[PDB]
């Protein structure tokens, strides 16, 4: 069973993501947060296998949280709606294992979690310098 | 001489350059709003509908609850996009102007107007009445006149909005062209009820003058 | 001083004026977003409303609808992704690539080394600088007869400073601000920036904007 922490500031989306992932047989949402600090605190203390992280959250961003968790054995997957410039370079430098789109089908998110747990790096083509 | 004309130009050329920068500054402010507004609500619509599909047989009740919020979310997203113009200031008449340009072009009738000289600050009711009358005046040009040109003027004079619709065709009506249940009398009755007026001149083609109080 | 009161009056007039172009811009943006998305969102709504009505009656059709609801959302979001990306203008990193291509195509040596790159500049000020950088280099290509062009882009104190230097010969009159030079100065000054020129050993433009 894969243990997941979800950091997402928009409660509606946070709740929908948790619901979408708890549907999987081999996955479990062990905690939910709305800030980057919530992610740093839970991951350092509870040590889940995976951390699903939004970028822009109040206080500390998911990119800032990812930088603080760079050395911890947790596998971080970034989730964004848009690709603002330099998000990709900052993400890879922080050692994010996944950088996906929030609205990518749920099947693809569960697939990225399994791939990341298998030591793979999953980056949405859309979120890297495209076309 | 007309060296001043070259200077007057020099100025509006500059003014318009500064206008394009305050326009760009707005475009940017709007993208940030959209980025949150639409971006997020569409991201949510996606996930919530994806989950709704996964619960159709599992929990049909939750699938329904999700769909209720997907409809709610979509309905507001659209109304947030209507709200990025927090004025409604002279907008129905501006939309009717687009409709009549399309209708006249489709009919091979030259449309003569001045988009910049159009009033705002009219009541939404009186604006909607004028839109209706403008539509009818132009429907009449297309159906009856056999005009090659149609000229629309919209002027805010004192406390009336005056619209004139002129065409260079030939008037086809009888001595008294105001008949029960049809456009000319219909426009007059609706305008008069709003304490406005409708006048017609059928000498050199047909010209309708419609006026309504500001409010 | 009564001068403070006058500046109030000048600021109000400039804001009153600005608001008429802003209100016009909004009116335009709105009509066009409602064009490309106003049906798609209305469709998502109906299709999801119907899928809810079929959940128990025809769960198969509810699924089919949902597949569609889902598809029209993904593409709408993708459209938006494009629209916002477009509304944000020429990024300075992208303009730098354009000027390298233009100078190379013109057989002019391009000299640039990244130093003190701006960490955060407003999208507006970035777009203004992109426009000025493009023009400075268009002028080098069209008029200078230079063999070399040196561009420096640095965050110095509370400004972003861009210098465009060339080793050609300046072709303008004593007062060359009539067009691009006056255009750049006016656009920079509107942004509380500045444009200076040195035409001794070729032509050197120094442009600064707050940041
Ligand atoms: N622009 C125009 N040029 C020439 N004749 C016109 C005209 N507008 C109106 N007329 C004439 O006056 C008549 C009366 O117009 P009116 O608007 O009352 O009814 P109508 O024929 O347009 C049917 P309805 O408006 O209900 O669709 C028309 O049938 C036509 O003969
Ligand atoms: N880098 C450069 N090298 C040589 N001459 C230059 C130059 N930049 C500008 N000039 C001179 O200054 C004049 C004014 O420049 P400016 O950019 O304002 O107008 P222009 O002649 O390029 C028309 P526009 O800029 O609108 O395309 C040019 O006509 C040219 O003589
Ligand atoms: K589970
Ligand atoms: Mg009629
Ligand atoms: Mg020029």
């Amino acid at each position: 069973m894969i243990s997941i922490f979800i950091a997402e500031d928009q409660q509606m989306l946070l709740g929908a993501l948790g619901s979408l992932l708890n549907l999987e047989d081999d996955m479990e949402v062990v905690g939910k947060g709305t800030t980057g600090q919530d992610a740093v605190d839970f991951v350092k203390k509870r040590q889940p296998d995976v951390c699903i992280m939004d970028i822009e959250m109040p206080g500390k961003t998911g990119l800032e949280a990812a930088e603080e968790l760079k050395d911890t054995g947790c596998k971080i997957i970034i989730l964004t709606t848009f690709a603002r410039p330099g998000y990709f370079q900052r993400a890879i430098k922080a050692g994010v294992k996944g950088y996906l789109l929030k609205d990518s089908p749920s099947e693809e998110l569960a697939n990225a979690i399994r791939s990341v747990m298998n030591g793979k790096r999953i980056y949405a083509p859309e979120l890297m310098e495209d076309l | 001489r007309k060296e001043r004309e070259r200077l007057e130009e020099k100025l509006e050329d500059a003014n318009e350059r500064i206008a394009e920068l305050v326009k760009l500054e707005e475009r940017q402010r709007i993208a940030r709003d959209l980025e949150d507004t639409l971006g997020q609500k569409l991201s949510l619509i996606g996930l919530k509908s994806d989950l709704a599909r996964k619960l159709i047989y599992k929990d049909p009740e939750q699938a329904a609850r999700e769909l209720k919020s997907v409809q709610q979310t979509a309905r507001t997203s659209l109304n947030e996009v209507r709200k990025i113009v927090s004025s409604m200031k002279g907008i129905r008449l501006k939309d009717e102007l687009i409709n009549i340009k399309q209708i006249l072009e489709a009919a091979d009738i030259m449309f003569i107007y001045e988009e910049e000289k159009w009033p705002e600050n009219i009541s939404l009711l009186n604006e909607n009445i004028l839109s209706m009358c403008l539509k009818e005046a132009v429907t009449n040009v297309v159906k009856h006149s056999q005009a090659k040109t149609c000229r629309v003027d919209i002027q805010q004079l004192w406390k009336e909005v005056v619209i004139t619709v002129s065409d260079d065709g030939t008037f086809k009506g009888e001595e008294n062209s105001f008949s029960k249940g049809h456009g000319l009398l219909g426009m007059r009755e609706r305008l008069e009820f709003a304490n406005g007026s409708l006048h017609i001149d059928t000498e050199n083609g047909t010209k309708l003058t419609m006026a309504i109080p500001n409010n």
